[PDB]
């Protein structure tokens, strides 16, 4: 019997088997319906966004479309992976500080529907620090949803002190496209917000000192990277290419009040008592594609510096592999026997319902 | 709920050094004969029992988890889940502390310290 560990992110599925070193599926997490008023789910949805409109169930990780999420497990479990998910203990995700009814309908829909035999749903931000073989620390999480942080004592989350930031991946995407936009190209269309992630992916990054490099990208033409176009038009991109991400540290680019990545992870160690704090300044672990921008752990690392007090000893661990933490650190607990004794079974549910969750979960 | 692992029962009993390596996610005793030698492939559980200033016949504990400089992320991840479910046997009670290769605490270098070359294989399957 091996367990399934499946990792939702808002942007994409992270799925495979237990004891994996990697997921063997990973996809969008969209679906597709013409664009001209059938459906297609994940790649094969992405393939053909040429005449498709394409929509994610899940926003800021929150599921929002739960008849468009069901059809995006049962693309996962049977044409993905190719399982027969009545068979597999299966271990889900979730950001923290979600609404409550997120995860119940989570375990109602995996027994009711898809007649899992167990379940658990664990926190994305500790998968990621035990898959970095810590119990001590403080995660900064950022996806295409979400950016948490979660500090966490002797494995344990501190859920006091955990901050949460509805800015992350798409937010960036659609400020890009903005931006870019008011460079003279035109990026509007959903279709047109996938050309623009993938823009931001190959050629984005953080800059060490923000007013410096916009003066650095007026002086001249030595930061600006070509890039073609599905239709084989080529664009040039300059500054967009690091004023996009700023956005983690300046939410108010995007007309956001909030602290930026910076300062959450400061108050978040602020929120947590004194004696443990040099050890969560030295060990900040990364995790998610968003922070995956060149630069950005030198960026934190100068940012909180600025804001620690002057001796403060601070460390960003910047794991290569951080886009798959999450999932790593499920594959590792749901090889554990003693990790799934703590599963939620059928039988469980059958007899508490989803509440369920909040009794062996959280 | 880790009174399932059978590596737990009897541990911490009496004033020592028990030590346990992570072999393709299992938690395997180490014979005493060994302890204090460590594979630099490898990662490893050591649970330090003693008796606290504040009482000479009660028990108290440090529980040091070391990762070697080579070993594999199933490995350093299963032995700081482990170190953390071994913590909640002994009712909270342990103090936790991450040990790397050459970067040891002064409390773990007291308890002994020879790092033997190569280890034993991942618990992983490789995706290709
Ligand atoms: C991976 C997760 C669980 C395995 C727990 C893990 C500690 C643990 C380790 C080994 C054996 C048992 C427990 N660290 C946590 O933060 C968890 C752990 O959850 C449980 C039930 O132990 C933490 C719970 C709290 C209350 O501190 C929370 O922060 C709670 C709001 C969120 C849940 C977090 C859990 C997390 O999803
Ligand atoms: N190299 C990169 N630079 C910047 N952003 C990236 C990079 N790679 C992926 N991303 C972004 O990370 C997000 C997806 O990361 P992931 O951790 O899988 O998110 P989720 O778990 O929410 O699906 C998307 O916004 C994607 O554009
Ligand atoms: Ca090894
Ligand atoms: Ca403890
Ligand atoms: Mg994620």
């Amino acid at each position: 019997t091996t367990a399934l560990v499946c990792d939702n992110g808002s942007g994409l599925v992270k799925a495979g088997f237990a004891g994996d070193d990697a997921p063997r599926a990973v996809f969008p997490s969209i679906v597709g319906r013409p664009r001209h008023q059938d459906s297609y789910v994940g790649d094969e949805a992405q393939s053909k966004r040429g005449i498709l409109t394409l929509k994610y169930p899940i926003e800021h990780g929150i599921i929002t479309n739960w008849d468009d999420m069901e059809k995006i497990w049962h693309h996962t479990f049977y044409n993905e992976l190719r399982v027969a998910p009545e068979e597999h203990p299966t271990l889900l995700t979730e950001a923290p500080l979600n609404p409550k009814a997120n995860r119940e309908k989570m375990t109602q829909i995996m027994f009711e529907t898809f007649n899992v035999p167990a379940m658990y749903v664990a926190i994305q931000a500790v998968l990621s620090l035990y898959a970095s073989g810590r119990t001590t620390g403080i995660v900064l999480d950022s996806g295409d949803g979400v950016t948490h942080n979660v500090p966490i004592y002797e494995g344990y989350a501190l859920p006091h002190a955990i901050m949460r930031l509805d800015l992350a991946g798409r937010d960036l995407t659609d400020y890009l496209m903005k931006i870019l936009t008011e460079r003279g190209y035109s990026f509007v269309t959903t279709a047109e917000r996938e050309i623009v992630r993938d823009i931001k992916e190959k050629l984005c990054y953080v800059a060490l000192d923000f007013e410096n490099e916009m003066a650095t990208a007026a002086s001249s033409s030595s930061l600006e990277k070509s890039y073609e176009l599905p239709d084989g038009q080529v664009i040039t991109i300059g500054n967009e290419r690091f004023r996009c991400p700023e956005t983690l540290f300046q939410p108010s680019f995007i007309g956001m009040e909030s602290a930026g990545i910076h300062e959450t992870t400061y108050n978040s160690i602020m929120k947590c008592d004194i004696d443990i704090r040099k050890d969560l300044y030295a060990n900040n672990v990364m995790s998610g594609g968003t922070t995956m921008y060149p630069g950005i752990a030198d960026r934190m690392q100068k940012e909180i510096t600025a804001l620690a007090p002057s001796t403060m000893k601070i460390k960003i661990i910047a794991p290569p592999e951080r886009k798959y933490s999450v999932w790593i650190g499920g594959s590792i607990l749901a090889s554990l026997s003693t990790f799934q004794q703590m599963w939620i079974t059928k039988q469980e549910y059958d007899e508490a319902g989803p509440s369920i969750v909040h009794r062996k979960c959280f | 709920a880790s009174q399932h692992e059978d590596a737990w029962k009897g541990a911490g009993k009496q004033v020592g050094v028990e030590i346990w390596r992570i072999q393709q996610f299992k938690v395997v005793p180490v014979p005493k004969k060994h302890h204090g030698s460590f594979y630099t492939g490898d990662s490893y559980i050591v649970l330090s029992t003693y008796h606290p200033k504040t009482n000479p016949d009660k028990l108290a504990y440090d529980v040091h988890f070391w990762l070697g400089a080579f070993t594999t992320q199933d490995e350093a991840g299963t032995a700081a889940y482990k170190t953390v479910e071994l913590d909640d046997y002994l009712g909270g009670l342990p103090v936790q502390y991450r040990e790397v290769q050459g970067y040891e605490s002064e409390r773990f270098l007291s308890l002994f310290l020879r790092i033997l070359d190569g280890g034993v294989e991942t618990g992983f399957h490789h995706v290709e």
